[PDB]
RNA sequence: CGGGGAAACCCAGGUGGAGGCCUGUAGCGAUGCUGACGUGCAAAUCGCUCGUAUGAUUUGGGUAUCGGAGCGAAAGACUCA
RNA sequence: AGCAAAGAUCUAACGGAGAUAUACAACAUGCAACGUUGGAUACUGGAGCGGGGAAGGAUUUCGUGCCAACGGCACUCGUACACGAGUUGUUCGGAAACUGAGCACAACGUUAUAUCGUUUUGUUAGGAAAGUGAAGGUACUGAAAAGGGGCAACAGAGAACCUGGGAUUAUAUUCCAAAAAGAAAUUGCAUGUGGG
RNA sequence: CCCAACUGCAGACCGUACUCAUCACCGCAUCAGGUCCCCAAGCAUAGAAUGCUCUGGUACAUAGAGAAAGGUACACUCAGGGAAGUCGGCAAAAUAGAUGCGUAAGUUCGCAAGAAGCAUUGGCUCUGAGGGCAAUUGCCAACUCAGAACUGCUUACGGCGGGGAAUCCAACUGUAUAAUUA
RNA sequence: GUGGUAAUGCGCACUUGCCAGGUAACAAAUCAAUCCUCCCACGGUGAGCUUUCUUUUCACCAUAAUCCACUUGGGCCUUUUUACGCGUUGUUCGGAGCGGGGGCUCAAGAUUGAAAAAUGCAGCUCGUACUGUGUGAGUUCUGCGCAUUAAAGCAAAAACCUGGGGUGU
RNA sequence: GUCCCUCUCCAAACGAGAGAACAUGCAUGGGCUGGCAUGAGCGGCGAGGGGCAGUCCCGAGGCGCUGAACCUUGAGGCCUCAUGCUCAGGGAC
């Protein structure tokens, strides 16, 4: 897994061809944006709940956006 | 020894004791001269006197 | 343990002191009090039980106020400047229920971080 | 086994796990891609 | 109370290559995990004394191959082979011995 | 053990097939002799050493 | 480290952890009961007792040397009861 | 004769043909024994009647049925018997591809006869065993490299993957499929952008 | 054509069950024999000795009734005497842990030696000594040893040397007749 | 290619034409000791006990690979010169450079993040949502070798690695 | 009438024997007789010790209730000193 520091990366990576998903995890202290691309899983830690929502909109509607939640025994 | 070695390091670093008297005690602490930590200290305070 | 202990010093053992402030525990008796299995008598006995049987330093029955025991409303509260384990008040309650022999009926389980709740068995 | 499953049944097999029974016969578990339904090709043959 | 553990890699004998960690997993279970054999690291030549070099990591097979060339060596001449003292003796010998010839040769020719 | 050549594995594969009992109908062939299989086997006795 | 002596060296307290060294498990053996058993649990086993247990030690896999021959710290031992 | 080492079983309800089985009450006229579950008591006592592997075995594993024979007593149980099923790998072990004590194919020599000997002290053969190609000229020209081929390690060398699971009657670092429960490592080739 | 970070597609072969043993192997067998490796809890204790125990695993070894003689035993005891027994102290008994004092001849100076022998030991309530850290002072852990007062012994788990005076032989450790001689 | 007085730092190329050296590669005892186990401490959840006693007894309290950014032990450089001093439990060391200040590097960790709570476990609520999450005794990974008694001195090769020289020129 | 079943123990390896046959026979209890050595629980003497300011606790032992508690016929002691059980004894020659 890899870390994203600047936000000018999280725009580039999402706009790469391979990235098939962006998983968005909500934590009390921060929210994770987990970009799933082929080799690595790129994540972005915001830490400020205001800035987080605004980023979650800027993500291009092209890429899937999964809300990461607890999944029970669906299977 | 590990108790007697560390009390001499702690004095020489606090300059309660010379490098010359340190080496005079260090070698004796190995010679079973000092029966315990309180015995070492009484002998130092007796040298300063 | 630095100073070696003594027997005979087992009377009045020091207990750690909570330096920040008050700590407060609750015992919620509402459910069984409603059905009459408790009465105003047993609630007067339940508070008294802790008043008599909680042991502050080594000794029980004498609590100066570093710990205060209040029956306000139907819920028992224990406010303490001392450091107690909440586990220990779950202990005294069970030990009270076994004198009344209510213990095949009323169970206690932790509803909230500072409180226990008397209930019934399925 | 990946090729002959493309010939016979015209379905791509993403994963194959071969095995050899104690009987000498070589079983295979062919996983055919999620664009394809294996319950479809089954009734195209058998099955129940 | 000491959960007891089992080998996993198909080799059950314990030699210097099969050495095993104990591991408590997020499922809370103990596990043998194989340690990795570790190289003794880059050394000076045996004849000169076998002491290890500086600025050179202990990387092992496929660890030494995938690492950048700098972790295995040093920039001055004979980087990943000789220590600095063995370099400056071969720098000095190359010089002082070469002139002892240039002087002893001229004398013979001059004579 | 876990180890085996494949050539050896098959020889035990064949010998597992041969342990089946004699079919019921094959007793009813006209002029039949075979009743129960005389070559049957159990690992507890007469061990194949393959 | 200290004490003695002109010298040469000699005494005493610690540290250190040597040995085909001693007690003692596992291990490897197999002394005594001339014990059990002696148509057995067993075509040599069992019980307590006993030898050794940092070494000329014990042990797995592989590999080498055999029939008038092999191998033997030597007993005509052993070489698939 | 005997079936006497390893302490040991007991009770209730349910199962089962195995019963509570009778020509003027019940004991005195259906005995003993079996499985599972709950309870009780006890043993092993981490050098284990614990959990996994090699050698060896090779379906004994797993589920359903079943009691003829077999488990030297007994079974309703079984490692019996019958009928179905079960062993999933880019990374785990081997092999592809290491060398060791060693082995013996070629070669040579012996022998009436190879079914004999030599064959790692750096290495076969009186012995011409290199099929590779530096530099250069455009698939020729010839520097350089002495000592043929192979086997021998599932405990030495070497080896890129980890946990989670509701994924099972039985296999799993083997299975899981778009939120792969997921996270990585590495080999080969290939296009694209960046540089040379 | 090379290099760099990504991406795309592919990643073949064989084993994989179960067993590893008071029933799965060898010993004619589900035989008290034999058989390599890994993991290894709590308390007493010097402890992988030995005793009991939580997790795991077992109640399977043909059973029931049951006081004969005679036996076997990984079972005990005995008045008085104490080797008179017997080829012979065979077998049994005995000794025993730890701490202190003490210890002969002989000697290759290493030993002999745990020679021999004497004494102490519980329980309880205290006391002393043995340190770390932080800035003389303050706060703290983990144990061991010694001493005292009071009080008790029915000498009371398991485990654990009998010792001394001499002769013969081999210097010693070792090996050695698998199944009568170590 | 390029920085630092230096130990060495930073990420155009090709080198199995040739050569040289490394890794692979082996080693006692003492002391310290990793993962991990046990025990104690803290106290959270459930359970056991309750005539009396027990702030109680029992169970659980977990974080895999991979990839990022202070301490301990060694080798070393520069500086100031040392003939008594530094240092270990321990049989040591120094003008062939001890000790001190300041640095370079290596080994084993600690720490903060990515993975990662979305998982695991337990409890509870009317097949769902919530709640909880040590200067102790062992331990051979390691320190650790030109490394053991030794008339014992403790395998080899593939594969990889860096350099010399050269190519680029 | 004898034998079996049943109950007893002067008998007994199994047979056999002595006996009983609604019988203080059996069961339990009481009392004797005997063994051990003063139970659990509780309460105001104790080397010392800890709190709070003399008290209230910690403490092996000790003292009182306490020759107390428990055991006492069973392979099989005593006393009818009490109650309980039996309700056509069954079967075979």
């Amino acid at each position: 897994p890899r870390e994203i520091k600047t936000l000018k990366e999280f725009l580039a990576i999402c706009s790469r061809k391979d990235a098939r998903c962006v998983k968005v995890k909500h934590n009390p202290s921060a929210t994770k944006f987990k970009v799933r691309c082929s080799r690595y899983l790129y994540t972005l830690v915001v830490n400020d709940k205001k800035k987080a929502d605004k980023i979650e909109r800027s993500i291009h509607p092209s890429v899937k956006k999964i809300a990461v939640t607890a999944r029970s025994h669906a299977k | 020894l590990r108790i007697l070695r560390r009390l001499l390091r702690k004095y020489r670093a606090d300059k309660k004791i010379d490098r010359h008297v340190y080496r005079d005690l260090y070698v004796r602490a190995k010679g079973n001269v000092f029966r315990n930590k309180r015995n070492l200290v009484e002998h130092i305070h007796k040298i300063k006197n | 343990v630095a100073v070696r202990a003594k027997v005979g010093s087992r009377s009045y053992v020091r207990q750690k002191q909570l330096a920040k402030g008050k700590k407060v525990f609750k015992i919620d008796c509402s459910i069984p009090a409603a059905d009459g299995i408790f009465s105003e008598d047993v609630l007067g006995n339940f508070e008294q039980f802790f008043q008599d049987n909680t042991k502050l330093n080594g000794r029980k029955g004498k609590l100066s106020d570093k710990v205060r025991l209040s029956m306000n409303d139907n819920v028992l509260t224990i406010s303490t400047t001392m450091a107690y384990r909440k586990k220990y008040f779950k202990y005294l309650t069970k030990k009270f229920l076994k004198k009344k022999d209510l213990r095949d009926w009323i169970r206690i389980l932790a509803t909230g971080k500072g409180t226990y709740q008397l209930k019934y068995f399925n | 086994i990946k090729k002959a499953i493309r010939k016979l049944y015209q379905v791509k097999a993403v994963k194959v796990n071969t095995l050899i029974r104690p009987d000498g016969l070589k079983k295979a578990y062919i996983r055919l891609s999620a664009a394809h339904d294996a319950l479809d090709t089954a009734n195209k043959i058998g099955l129940v | 109370s000491c959960p007891r553990v089992q080998y996993r890699r198909r080799m059950h004998y314990a030699t210097r290559g099969n050495r095993m960690k104990m591991v408590r997993t997020p499922g809370n279970k103990l596990v043998m995990q194989k340690r990795a054999k570790r190289s003794q690291g880059i050394h000076t030549p045996w004849v000169l004394g076998h002491k290890r070099l500086g600025g050179t990591k202990a990387l092992r097979h496929i660890d030494a191959r995938l690492a950048s060339r700098h972790e295995k060596s040093v920039s001055r001449a004979y980087g990943g082979v000789l220590s600095h003292d063995q370099v400056r003796d071969r720098v000095v010998r190359a010089f002082l011995v070469e002139e002892q010839r240039i002087v002893k040769q001229a004398l013979k020719e001059h004579s | 053990g876990r180890f085996k050549p494949l050539a050896v594995k098959k020889k035990y594969a064949k010998k597992m097939n041969q342990n089946k009992p004699v079919p019921y109908w094959i007793r009813l062939r006209t002029g039949n002799r075979i009743k129960w299989n005389e070559k049957r086997r159990h690992w507890r006795r007469t061990k194949l050493n393959y």
